[PDB]
DNA sequence: ATCGATCGTTTTTTTTTTTTT
DNA sequence: CGATCGAT
């Protein structure tokens, strides 16, 4: 037999890695150990590791894979049962990893078989989970049935012969779903490369095949890394193919099928890169390996403490994200309390009662407002930003179908609508057509939303923030009409947004040559940005940690919020003589919450009365911002 | 057997002697009250099943099939034998569990789920009207004209005995059209909900089976929780193959609840 | 067991009307 | 074109 050196290659790998494989230690037994008592049998192996020791079986691998592939089942049996009391249950999936060469759609031949190489592309028209029980029990009818033998080819073949007896060798017996050999995948297809764009032919694509777990994972808008298992495809009819036809015909002495195989291509690997982000219990860059309340959620407490303690952290940090930016200081604190965590209560039936906060930019023009959010899609997760008219009320909406693709309505899903807990904000927010407008004016506060005449039960939900764009109607702030009539725009969404905070422009020449001298640390090309107080690692550790700590009132100005709010509508019990302003109790939730989120920055619990008295100072800030 | 007889013997004290409501068991009377309204719908606790006697959660998934046989095979023998007045209308039962403390989504069960016991929703939508099935084989033969008989059912399997009145004998035969036992049937086509989706792709389906007692409750658009059981046909046409089998999936219901339920619905504590 | 004579065997289409946003 | 079925 063939591949016996490949059992006895992998057979004194493992006694190798039997005894260290890295430093006294081994990097494929312990997720082996984590298998033992599920038995899950999936183990990815370094092929580096095979040319440390091995000696280069790569050559000896990776052409005669296909055949040999199976034995590295056996093998991996034969680990396992050196140490664990074990029965035959034991499988062997793979995901390959730890190997260099990277080849695309355009080098395929018949000499391209039983490799394992790495491959990627595109994620397109997805298609589902479609289960196998490849594997069952059948010979002869009468008794001589227990039949766990290779049956489990592609080609399918109820008919055996016999194994005991002179019997039946057509007569079948019947089937076994219940003590026998199963197992799943899927099918999906995949694009040319973006990565290799060239000109002329079509994006040729390759059909691909997953196994167990591998499976989900895959999405739409990804690339990959596949092994390089192209097959012999076990295919069944097919026209065109009007080549010669062959088959044995046997020996002269005193069934048909007609033979066209086409392609596809299959793979047991995936690095779904450009994809994958990990909370905080990743250990990032900068770390500190310490006890905690998870395994990384905080163990930088060692700085994160120090963090979360100074009075100069807040000033500090409110410059860690703007040194190549210079304008008002109040957006640059405010901000980031709309990516900071709100109220996060534990409480009753009531309702569903909400942490996020809406957010406005209005300014002149030309004040680098767009420059404000145009980082914030590469900043944080979930929160990935386009405009409106970036696309149709398909963005709110999916493109509305007329014709049939699978039952001739599907409206299911939007662009607004993905971003769950991310915000994805939008611009010019004032010439946009009033159909998504009046769909926001409900979806930002009562996230649970509706349609009708296409709806398979439409009930949908908003779940983040929002960040504005208006500019005014002459494009400057021409003291000649109100507000109202500045912008031409309703009341109730003027209320809804709780948070204004306008970019006004002027001309002092100091400014715009500091600006300049901004631009002194642009293009020194060492040196080309401002000092900094605060690593982004960390930044984002702490920002990451502080949510998980339920925020509370129990406080005085908790209890005399009624006295500072009784201030806040006893000084705008006027806003009602010279062109008349509202007040409502949205700005007393915003209120409460953002007090909260001010307190939230102090990685502790149980509000102050400081953050009350900062929060009314601020609301006042909004509301005689809003004074014409 | 000596044990493979106590599974009905733990039924019969377990229906009249678990008790709870402060006295007097709803299973001593539950049945009586389905006896009452001639539904044949008795429902079961899985919460008091386990309250009772825990031994009856891992017997089930090896056969749940036989579990819930040779339960409804002691109603029978307990309503029949004390309401031997019922014998005549239906004399036919099955029973209904309603406590999994689980729910399964949707695009989360797999090659391991197979033939057990399962949970899970979804909505509805468009399947077909009401029909019926058959429930029992006979045919009729013609070499001597004799029936062939009445002969033992296999879910999906074909008999085939040479005994007969025929002098066990007439390969051949013709079937009538009476004289043999029928079972109403609807399906459904189950969808996931536009809320648990994984937010903004097409959502996933499989088909569910409900079945002759089961049908003109639901309707296109409708909440539900159902345990049902996965099921396999065991042949989507194996042979020199695809890439792939042309396998499918569906589920059979043993007991659909709804989720809205409008009608009077509750039970009755005792005080 | 072997050969031969018995039995039974079938598949092909593209486009027009009213409806909904 | 395939399997059944009978005898030699
Ligand atoms: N403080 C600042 N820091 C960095 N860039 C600035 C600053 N002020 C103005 N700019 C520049 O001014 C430009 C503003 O244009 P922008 O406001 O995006 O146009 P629009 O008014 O159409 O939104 C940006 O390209 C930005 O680089």
């Amino acid at each position: 037999v063939k591949d016996e050196v490949g059992i006895r290659a992998q057979k004194l790998f493992q006694d190798f890695l039997e005894e260290f494989k890295e430093d006294g230690e081994i990097k494929y037994t312990r997720p082996a150990a984590s298998l033992e008592s599920p038995d899950r049998c999936t183990l990815e192996v370094s092929f580096e590791d095979v040319e440390k020791y091995d000696q280069n079986l790569a050559t000896a691998i990776i052409e005669e894979y296909y055949h040999i592939y199976p034995f590295l089942c056996q093998s991996v049996s034969n680990y396992v049962k050196d140490r664990i009391g074990l029965k035959t249950q034991k499988d062997c999936y793979v995901a390959f990893t730890e190997v260099p060469t990277r080849h695309k759609v355009r080098d395929l031949t018949t000499s391209k078989i039983g490799t394992l190489i790495r491959i990627s592309g595109q994620v397109v028209r997805t298609h589902p989970v479609h289960p196998e029980l490849v594997s069952g029990v059948f010979m002869c009818l009468d008794c001589q049935t227990e039949i766990r033998n290779v049956e489990q080819q592609f080609k399918f073949t109820n008919p055996t012969i016999c194994r005991n007896p002179v019997c039946s060798n057509r007569k079948r017996f019947m089937l076994d779903v219940e003590k026998s050999l199963f197992l799943d995948f899927q099918k999906i297809r995949i694009q040319e490369t973006q990565a290799e764009l060239p000109r002329g032919c079509i994006p040729r694509a390759v059909e691909i095949i997953l196994r167990s777990e591998l499976v989900e994972t895959v999405q739409a808008g990804d690339r990959y890394d596949f092994t390089g298992t192209l097959i012999v495809v076990p295919d069944v009819s097919v026209l065109a193919g009007v080549g010669t036809r062959a088959e044995n015909s046997s020996r002269h002495k005193p069934g048909m099928r007609e033979l066209n195989y086409r392609m596809a291509f299959l793979a047991c690997s995936v690095q779904a890169t450009t994809a994958r982000f990990g909370g905080t219990d990743l250990p990032m860059s900068e770390v500190t390996a310490e006890d905690m309340k998870k395994q990384m959620t905080d163990a930088e407490w060692h700085k994160i403490y120090e963090m979360s303690k100074d009075r100069n952290l807040y000033q500090n940090l409110i410059s860690s994200l703007f040194p190549s930016i210079y304008g008002n200081d109040e957006v640059k604190r405010g901000i980031l309390l709309q990516q900071f965590g709100g109220v996060a209560k534990t409480t009753t039936e009531k309702t569903s009662l909400r942490g996020d906060i809406n957010v406005c930019i209005v300014g002149d023009p030309s004040t680098a407002k767009s420059q404000f959010l145009k980082q914030v899609s590469d900043f944080s997760p979930r929160a990935i930003y386009t405009s409106g008219k970036a696309s149709s009320a398909a963005g709110l909406t999916a493109a509305v179908v007329r014709d049939e693709e699978s039952f001739d309505f599907v409206i299911e899903a939007g662009a607004l609508m993905l971003a769950d807990n991310g915000i994805c904000c939008i611009d010019e927010f004032d010439k946009m057509d009033q159909r998504d407008q009046v769909a926001i004016h409900e979806a930002m506060e009562q996230q649970t939303i509706s349609i009708a005449r296409a709806g398979v039960r439409a009930t949908l939900n908003a779940r983040t923030s929002i960040l504005a764009a208006a500019n005014p109607i002459n494009g400057r702030y021409d003291r000649s009409k109100s507000l109202q009539q500045n912008i031409q725009l309703s009341a109730p969404i003027m209320s809804r947004f709780d948070l204004f905070f306008i970019l006004v422009d002027e001309c002092n020449e100091v400014v715009d040559y500091a600006i300049a001298r901004k631009i002194v640390d642009l293009h020194s090309n060492i040196e080309e940005s401002v000092e900094r107080a605060y690593t982004r690692e960390e930044v984002l550790r702490y920002v990451t940690f502080a949510r998980q700590f339920k925020p509370v009132i129990s406080q005085e100005a908790g209890h005399m919020l009624v006295e500072n709010y009784g201030h806040l509508r006893q000084r705008d019990t006027g806003t009602s003589g010279r062109s008349t302003w509202r007040i409502t109790v949205r700005q007393l939730e915003s209120m409460i919450r953002l007090s909260e989120a001010m307190a939230k920055l102090e990685c502790s619990n149980r509000v102050l009365e400081r953050h009350v008295k900062e929060a009314f100072r601020l609301l006042n800030k909004s509301i005689i911002r809003v004074e014409q | 057997l000596g044990p493979r007889t106590e599974i009905a013997n733990r039924f019969q004290s377990f229906l009249r002697t678990f008790v709870d409501e402060r006295g007097a068991y709803t299973y001593r009377d539950r049945i009586r009250r389905m006896c009452e309204q001639n539904m044949s719908s008795f429902v079961v606790s899985y919460t008091d099943l386990a309250n009772k006697e825990h031994v009856l959660a891992y017997f089930l998934p090896e056969a749940p099939f036989q579990m819930l046989e040779i339960f409804d095979k002691v109603a029978k023998d307990m309503v029949l034998s004390i309401f031997p007045t019922y014998e005549r209308v239906t004399t036919e039962i099955h029973v209904r569990i309603s406590e999994l403390p689980l729910i399964e989504e949707l695009r989360t069960f797999r090659k391991l789920h197979l033939n057990q016991l399962v949970r899970t929703l979804g909505v509805v939508t468009a399947t077909t009207g009401v029909l019926p099935q058959l429930s029992v084989i006979k045919y009729d033969c013609v070499k001597c004209g004799y029936v062939l008989g009445p002969f033992v059912q296999s879910q999906n399997t074909e008999i085939k005995p040479g005994s007969c009145p025929e002098c066990q004998s007439t390969g051949p035969f013709s079937i009538n059209m009476e004289q043999t036992l029928y079972r109403n049937y609807q399906k459904i086509t189950l969808q996931e909900s536009p809320g648990r989706i994984p937010a903004g792709r097409i959502p996933r389906s499989k088909d569910v089976i409900l079945l002759a007692d089961l049908c003109d409750q639901c309707k296109p658009g409708d909440e539900l929780e159902v345990t049902g059981i996965y099921t396999n046909n065991y042949d989507g046409s194996l042979n020199t193959d695809q890439g792939f089998p042309v396998f499918a999936t569906v589920i059979i219901a043993n007991h659909v609840v709804v989720k809205d339920s409008k009608q009077v619905v509750q039970s009755l504590t005792d005080e």
